[PDB]
Order: structure tokens, then C-alpha cells, then sequence
């Protein structure tokens, strides 16, 4: 840990995202300036929904393995140390989370054919979550270390669970539905900010990484809930510059999720 | 160099003031006294204090003033988020400069139990407070630092609890039905407007697709005022590939650009046949297909009717062709035939 290459993990992911951007932007330019497609978006579209057989299978395929990437990132984080260097053949666990990933950028290619414009895609809350998950972990591979980065996204992809319940119309009345879609909404937003606080926080400062907090995932867990709740043992809590400063704009609308959720779900 | 500046628009705004009396008194005018006048004596005692400069950020409270003087800010929503936002961010930073001040400068006449805290701990420390969440590994020491965490816990605990509730539902969530229909080539499709309901959608779709009919590609956009519920929403999703849904008026001419009607095979009217006064249903009926015909006079009209005597007016429309396609559905003639 004599030098940190966390700057190359976030280097690829803004690349990767900009290369994208530039791309659909310069294919526009390209098209302005010089029948498959047609006919591919309307399968695309078709698939992602879950209407024939084969889609009806790829929904749920989807759902399975969102939990079982978002499983593994919690076996991930319970390593002491956030930087560490291994041969990826030595651990099973990258492995897997290759074989998750690789189909998780095929369901983002399909996603992105279906999509009826580009440029709003691009930009899409669920795109950008595979733009800082997925070539990461090839990057990992060719650096031959890994890092925890930003694998707390992965919670993120639990908001769609009530839309991947309402295409296998699972749910059908408007009260099931709101229920579905608090929970998910509420659970997802309570793992990703405690993802957020584990990373800044066992880090440190940035460019001295001198003042780290070690602290488990499932004590930044705990540490959460306490905070949405407006309790506030103290027994726990942020140090670093950085866990500070996100756990401000996490007050601002953290709080304001817990208010409105919990009583919603209760009754 | 700004404070110079700043007291000669205080003499401004004292010439433009109705009364001086009041203005002398005004918050503003307060700010102005406590700032200007210290940087004259720092100059003169060859020394410096941070005294009482946290009050530069009362300053914020006038933004949206200034934006009014300017027309940035038309609509009563955003003036509403505007003051919100600017109270909130002002006392925010007003009070964590008091706690600063209080906690590094020690009690009075002895200085010794001088607390050494950051001005951005202090705005870290009062966001905890005004959450009233209250961790504790930072707290107020000295006597002076408590005493005044004692006032604000009676008045700035108000503030967070009606301010933020408030900007969070002002900004809402973005339209999520709204845009134009993207123009594809060689597309077919139909607008339906009219009673837009879960279960007439669904009636509706499970016989317009249905495979003991003819393969054809048309999709189905629907054009209705209110937001569609839980329900209808499901229902948009299991038909994400022939069903289209935008929010919109068939009165607004721009919303028919929006569902482009002009390229649209035909237009279909559902009527509410379960309505108190049919008249009254009739009647806005009636008024959607002049607004279509009046947006363009070669498009293929169907809509359903409540009464026969109605159907003389549609008739009487010069736009209005059976020729062309333009049909009536009368549900009381066709029920009682
Ligand atoms: C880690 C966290 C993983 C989970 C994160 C996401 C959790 C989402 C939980 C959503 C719960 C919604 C419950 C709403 C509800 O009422 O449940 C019911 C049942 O729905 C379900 O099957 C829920 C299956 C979700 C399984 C996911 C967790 C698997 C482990 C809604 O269906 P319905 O009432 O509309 O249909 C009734 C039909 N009859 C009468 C025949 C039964
Ligand atoms: C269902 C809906 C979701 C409910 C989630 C409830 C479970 C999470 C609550 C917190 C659980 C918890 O705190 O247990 C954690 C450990 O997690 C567990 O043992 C089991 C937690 C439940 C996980 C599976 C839930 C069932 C599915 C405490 O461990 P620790 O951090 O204190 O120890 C390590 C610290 N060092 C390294 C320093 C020694
Ligand atoms: C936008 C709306 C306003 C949002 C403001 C959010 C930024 C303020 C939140 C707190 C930031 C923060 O705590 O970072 C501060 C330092 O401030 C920063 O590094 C950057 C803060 C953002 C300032 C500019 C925001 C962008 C414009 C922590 O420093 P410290 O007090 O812990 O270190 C010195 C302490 N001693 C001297 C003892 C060593
Ligand atoms: C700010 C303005 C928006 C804040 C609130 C957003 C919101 O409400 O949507 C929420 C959903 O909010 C979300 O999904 C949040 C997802 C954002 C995830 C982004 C992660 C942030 C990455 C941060 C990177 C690290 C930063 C480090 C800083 C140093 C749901 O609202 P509702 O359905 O419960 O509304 C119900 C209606 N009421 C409330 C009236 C009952
Ligand atoms: C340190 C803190 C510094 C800032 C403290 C003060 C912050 C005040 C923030 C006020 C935000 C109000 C947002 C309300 C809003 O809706 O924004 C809009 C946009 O208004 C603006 O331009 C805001 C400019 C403020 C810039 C100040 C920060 C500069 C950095 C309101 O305008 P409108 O919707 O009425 O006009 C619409 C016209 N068309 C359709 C053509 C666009
Ligand atoms: C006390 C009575 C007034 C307290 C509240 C004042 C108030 O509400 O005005 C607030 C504005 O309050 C302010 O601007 C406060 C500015 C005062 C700044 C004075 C600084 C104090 C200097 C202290 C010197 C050091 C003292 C040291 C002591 C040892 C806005 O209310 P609203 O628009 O959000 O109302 C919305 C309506 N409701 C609330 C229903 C949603
Ligand atoms: C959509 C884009 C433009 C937003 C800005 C890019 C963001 C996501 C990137 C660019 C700079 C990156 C940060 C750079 C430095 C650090 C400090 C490190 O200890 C933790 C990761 C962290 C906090 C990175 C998080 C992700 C980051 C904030
Ligand atoms: C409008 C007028 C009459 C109100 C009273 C004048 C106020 C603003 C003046 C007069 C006495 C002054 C205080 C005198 C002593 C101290 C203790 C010092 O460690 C911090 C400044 C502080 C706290 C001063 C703050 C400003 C102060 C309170
Ligand atoms: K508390
Ligand atoms: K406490
Ligand atoms: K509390
Ligand atoms: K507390």
C-alpha cells in the first residue's frame, strides 16, 4: 500500500462514461452527415419487458442475480483493508463477480437498443450504475489488485424490483404496489448510504489517508439507522473530513426518506 | 475594497428610504453596522478580529429579492423555493458563525476554557443539531456557547421542521409523462383521448390486440389530463412496446403537436358511459373533435356518443365527412336499435 492506484479504478469509470458520451454524440454527427435497427429496437424493447417466453425468463434472471451480485459486495466489504493485491485466479469470489458482470454490460447493450433515445439513456440513474461497476472490475483484472470503490451501487439496482414484479404481473392492486416500491426504495437508499460511509470512512482523507476510521459495513449499517431515525447515541460516528461532509447532504434528504417511508408502510 | 462599497449603497438605500427612522432600524441596515465600522478600527489598531463578520451571511436573505428586481423569478412556486432555500442556507451559516465565535473565544473577562473548534465543524455541528439527531462528539462548552444553543434550540429547531418538509415537495419529482412521440418511418399509430380510466384502457386494449384478428403494427397513444394511478401505470409497462401514454389536453394545440395528430391514422373519443348528466358528457365530447378538426380537417374521427339528438351538431360541422371515415358511435341508438 506504498502507492494507491484507487485513481486509476475512478479514471476508467469517468472514461468509460465519457467515451460513451462522445460516441452517441459523435454517431448523431456521424448519421447527420452519412431497417435492422428498427426491427432489433422493437425486439429489444419487447425483451426487457418480459412479454414472450424468452423475456419472461431474462426478468428473471435479472432479478436473481441482482440479489446475488448485491450478496457478494457484503462478503466483499468484510475485509479489513479496502486496497489489496491478489491473483485473480487465486480468489473465487472475483471470479464470480466476473461472470455477474459480464452479463450485467449484454442486459446494459440490450437496455441501450431498446432505449428510444441515446443521448437520456446515457444519462439514466441505472446506466450509471453500470458505467462505475463493471469496468472497474476489468481493470481490476488487468491491474492484477482490487479495490472496494464503488460496489455499494449494486444496492441500487433494488429499486427495480417493483418493476420487475409488475412485468410478471405479480402485482396487480395499487396498494401492493406502493407497498412494493417503499420498501424497495427505502432498503436500497439504506444500503448505498451505508456503503458510501464504510468506503469514506476506512479510506480516510483523501491525497494523506492518514486518519482512518476502521469500521464494518454493518456497523455503518447500524450507524444509519440511527442517524435516519433522529436518535443519535453517538457511540458511532463519522471522523473523516469526507464522512463528515457527506453525512451533512445525507441529513438533508436522508431524514426526509425515513419521515415519510416507514409511516407509509406501516399503515 | 467591498465594505467601501457597501456603505455607499447603504447611503442609497438611506436617501431611497420613506422614513429614516425605521430604516435605521432595519435587519439590514443592522448587518451593515456591525461590519463596515470594524474594518475601519482594525485599520486604525493595526489589528485584526473576526468580531462579528459571520453577519455577511444575512446577506443571503436578499437573493431572491434580487431576482425579482431582475424577472429571473416569475411563477409563485419558484419564489416560494427561492425564499426557502436562502432563509434556510442564511441561518445555517449565521449560527455556526456565532457557535465559532463563542466556542474559540472562551467566557468573558477570562478567556481561559477557550473551546478550539472549525468554523466547518461548527456548520457540521449545527446541521446535527437542527436534525435534533445530536450525536455529541461535538458539543458547546463554554457558558456563552450554551446559552445560545439554547435559544436557537427554541427557534432554529422550528425552522429545519417546516423549511425542508416544505423545498422537498416544492421541487416535486420531474414529469414523468410528458415530451412528444418520437417520429419513426413507416409507423402507424392512434390517439385516444376521452375517458381514460384502468378498467376502459384495458377493455379497450385486450380487443384492439387480440390474435384472432389481423397482424397489424399500430401502437396505441393515449392522451389524458389527470396523472394515471398504480394501476393504469402496470398496465402502460406490460404493453412498454405498443402502448404509449402522454399527460395532455385534446383542447391544446400544443399538446396535439406533442402527440403528433396531424400524422395520426385515426382519432378515438371514449365517452363515460356512466356519467350523471349524459348532456354535460356529450357536450365536452362534442368540443374534442372541433379542437381535432380545428387542428387539422383531413383526420379520421370516431367518437362515441351518449344521445342522438347530439349527433345533429357533429353533423353540422363543416370539417366533419363520413366519406372520409368520420364516425359516430350513439350508444342510445344503437342500444335501443
Ligand atoms: C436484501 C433485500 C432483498 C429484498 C429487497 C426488495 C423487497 C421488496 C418487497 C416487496 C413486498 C411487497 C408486498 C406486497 C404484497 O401484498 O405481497 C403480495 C405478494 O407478492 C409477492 O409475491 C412478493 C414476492 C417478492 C419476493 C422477493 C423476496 C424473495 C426473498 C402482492 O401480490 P398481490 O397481493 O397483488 O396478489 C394477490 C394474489 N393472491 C390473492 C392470489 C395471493
Ligand atoms: C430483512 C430486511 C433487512 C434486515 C437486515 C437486518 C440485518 C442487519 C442488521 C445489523 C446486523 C449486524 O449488525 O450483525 C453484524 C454481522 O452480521 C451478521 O452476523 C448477520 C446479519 C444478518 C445478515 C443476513 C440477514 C438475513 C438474510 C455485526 O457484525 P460486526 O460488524 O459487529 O463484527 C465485525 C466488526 N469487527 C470486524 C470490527 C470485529
Ligand atoms: C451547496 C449548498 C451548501 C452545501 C455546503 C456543503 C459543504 C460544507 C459541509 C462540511 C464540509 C467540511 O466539513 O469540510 C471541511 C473543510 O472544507 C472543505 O474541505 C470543503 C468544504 C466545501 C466548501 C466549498 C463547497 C463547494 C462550493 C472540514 O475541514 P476540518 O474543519 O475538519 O479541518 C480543520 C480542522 N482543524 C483545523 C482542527 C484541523
Ligand atoms: C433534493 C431533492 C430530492 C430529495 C428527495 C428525493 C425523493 O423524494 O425521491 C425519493 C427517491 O430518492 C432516491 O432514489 C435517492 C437515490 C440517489 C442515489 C445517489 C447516490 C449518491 C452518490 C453520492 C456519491 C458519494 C458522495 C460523497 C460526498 C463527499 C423517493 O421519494 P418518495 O417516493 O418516497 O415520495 C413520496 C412523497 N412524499 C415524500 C410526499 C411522501
Ligand atoms: C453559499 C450559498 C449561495 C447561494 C445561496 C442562495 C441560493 C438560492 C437558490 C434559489 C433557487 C431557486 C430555484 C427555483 C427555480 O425553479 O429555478 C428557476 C431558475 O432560476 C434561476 O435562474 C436561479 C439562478 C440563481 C443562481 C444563484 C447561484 C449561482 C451560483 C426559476 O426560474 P423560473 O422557473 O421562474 O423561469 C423559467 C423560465 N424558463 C422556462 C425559460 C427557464
Ligand atoms: C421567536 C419568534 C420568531 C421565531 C421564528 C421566526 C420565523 O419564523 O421567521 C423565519 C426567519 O427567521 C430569520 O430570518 C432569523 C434571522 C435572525 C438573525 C439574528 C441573529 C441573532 C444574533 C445573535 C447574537 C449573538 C447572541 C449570543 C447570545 C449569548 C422564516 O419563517 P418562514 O418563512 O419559514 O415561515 C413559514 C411558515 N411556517 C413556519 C408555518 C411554515
Ligand atoms: C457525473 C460525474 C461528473 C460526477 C463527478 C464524478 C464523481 C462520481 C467522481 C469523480 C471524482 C471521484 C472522487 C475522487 C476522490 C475520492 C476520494 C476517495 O477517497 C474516495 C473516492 C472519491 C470520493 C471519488 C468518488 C467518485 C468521484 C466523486
Ligand atoms: C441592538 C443592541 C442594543 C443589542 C445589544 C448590543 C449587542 C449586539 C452587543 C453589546 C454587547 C456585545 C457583547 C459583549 C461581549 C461579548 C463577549 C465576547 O466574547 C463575544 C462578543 C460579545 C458576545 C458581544 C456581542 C455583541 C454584543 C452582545
Ligand atoms: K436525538
Ligand atoms: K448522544
Ligand atoms: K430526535
Ligand atoms: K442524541
Amino acid at each position: 500500500l506504498k502507492v494507491r492506484k484507487y485513481w486509476c479504478f475512478l479514471l476508467s469509470s469517468i472514461f468509460t462514461f465519457l467515451a460513451g458520451l462522445l460516441v452517441v454524440l459523435l454517431w448523431r454527427a456521424f448519421a447527420f452527415v452519412c431497417t435492422f435497427m428498427t426491427e432489433a429496437k422493437d425486439w429489444a424493447g419487447e425483451l426487457i419487458s418480459g412479454q414472450t417466453t424468452t423475456g419472461r425468463i431474462l426478468v428473471v434472471l435479472v432479478f436473481i442475480l441482482s440479489i446475488a451480485s448485491l450478496i457478494i459486495y457484503f462478503v466483499d466489504a468484510s475485509s479489513e483493508e479496502v486496497e489489496r493485491c491478489q491473483k485473480w485466479s487465486n480468489n473465487i469470489t472475483q471470479q464470480i463477480d466476473l461472470a455477474f458482470n459480464i452479463f450485467f454490460m449484454v442486459y446494459f447493450f440490450i437496455r441501450f437498443i431498446a432505449a428510444s433515445d441515446k443521448l437520456w439513456f446515457m444519462l439514466e440513474m441505472y446506466s450509471f450504475v453500470d458505467y462505475f461497476t463493471i469496468p472497474p472490475s476489468f481493470v481490476s483484472i488487468y491491474l492484477d489488485r482490487t479495490w472496494i470503490g464503488l460496489r455499494f451501487l449494486r444496492a441500487l439496482r433494488l429499486m427495480t424490483v417493483p418493476d420487475i414484479l409488475q412485468y410478471l404481473n405479480v402485482l396487480k392492486t395499487s396498494s401492493s404496489i406502493r407497498l412494493a416500491q417503499l420498501v424497495s426504495i427505502f432498503i436500497s437508499v439504506w444500503l448505498t448510504a451505508a456503503g458510501i460511509i464504510h468506503l469514506l470512512e476506512n479510506s480516510g482523507d483523501p491525497l494523506d489517508f492518514d486518519n482512518a476510521h476502521r469500521l464494518s459495513y454493518w456497523t455503518c449499517v447500524y450507524f444509519l439507522i440511527v442517524t435516519m431515525s433522529t436518535v443519535g447515541y453517538g457511540d458511532v460516528y463519522c471522523e473523516t473530513v469526507l464522512g463528515r461532509t457527506f453525512l451533512v447532504f445525507f441529513l438533508l434528504v436522508g431524514l426526509a426518506i425515513f419521515a415519510s417511508c416507514i409511516p407509509e408502510i406501516i399503515d | 475594497a467591498f465594505n467601501i462599497f457597501f456603505m455607499v449603497y447603504f447611503f442609497i438605500r438611506f436617501i431611497a428610504a420613506s422614513d429614516k427612522l425605521w430604516f435605521m432600524l432595519e435587519m439590514y441596515s443592522f448587518v451593515d453596522y456591525f461590519t463596515i465600522p470594524p474594518s475601519f478600527v482594525s485599520i486604525y489598531l493595526d489589528r485584526t478580529w473576526i468580531g462579528l463578520r459571520f453577519l455577511r451571511a444575512l446577506r443571503l436573505m436578499t437573493v431572491p429579492d434580487i431576482l425579482q428586481y431582475l424577472n429571473v423569478l416569475k411563477t409563485s412556486s419558484s419564489i416560494r423555493l427561492a425564499q426557502l432555500v436562502s432563509i434556510f442556507i442564511s441561518v445555517w451559516l449565521t449560527a455556526a458563525g456565532i457557535i465559532h465565535l463563542l466556542e474559540n473565544s472562551g467566557d468573558p473577562l477570562d478567556f481561559d476554557n477557550a473551546h478550539r473548534l472549525s468554523y466547518w465543524t461548527c456548520v457540521y455541528f449545527l446541521i446535527v443539531t437542527m436534525s435534533t439527531v445530536g450525536y455529541g462528539d461535538v458539543y458547546c462548552e463554554t457558558v456563552l456557547g450554551r446559552t445560545f444553543l439554547v435559544f436557537f434550540l427554541l427557534v432554529g429547531l422550528a425552522i429545519f421542521a417546516s423549511c425542508i418538509p416544505e423545498i422537498i415537495d416544492l421541487i416535486g419529482t420531474r414529469a414523468k409523462y410528458g415530451g412528444t412521440l418520437k417520429n419513426e418511418k413507416g409507423r402507424r399509430h392512434i390517439v385516444v383521448c376521452g375517458h381514460i380510466t384502468y378498467e376502459s384502457v384495458s377493455h379497450f386494449l385486450k380487443d384492439f390486440l387480440h390474435e384472432d384478428r389481423e397482424d397489424v403494427d399500430v401502437e396505441v397513444v393515449f392522451l389524458h389530463r389527470k396523472p394515471p394511478d398504480l394501476e393504469l401505470e402496470g398496465l402502460f409497462k406490460r404493453h412498454f412496446t405498443t402502448v404509449e401514454f402522454f399527460q395532455g389536453t385534446i383542447m391544446n394545440p400544443i399538446d396535439l403537436q406533442r402527440v403528433k395528430v396531424h400524422e395520426a391514422d385515426a382519432c378515438l373519443v371514449l365517452a363515460n358511459k356512466y356519467c350523471q348528466d349524459p348532456d354535460a358528457e356529450d357536450a365536452a365530447n362534442i368540443m374534442r373533435v372541433i379542437s381535432i378538426k380545428n387542428y387539422s380537417d383531413d383526420i379520421r374521427v370516431i367518437i362515441q356518443l351518449m344521445q342522438y339528438h347530439n349527433k345533429a351538431y357533429l353533423l353540422n360541422i363543416p370539417s366533419w365527412d363520413w366519406k372520409q371515415g368520420d364516425d359516430v358511435i350513439c350508444l342510445a341508438e344503437l342500444k335501443l336499435g
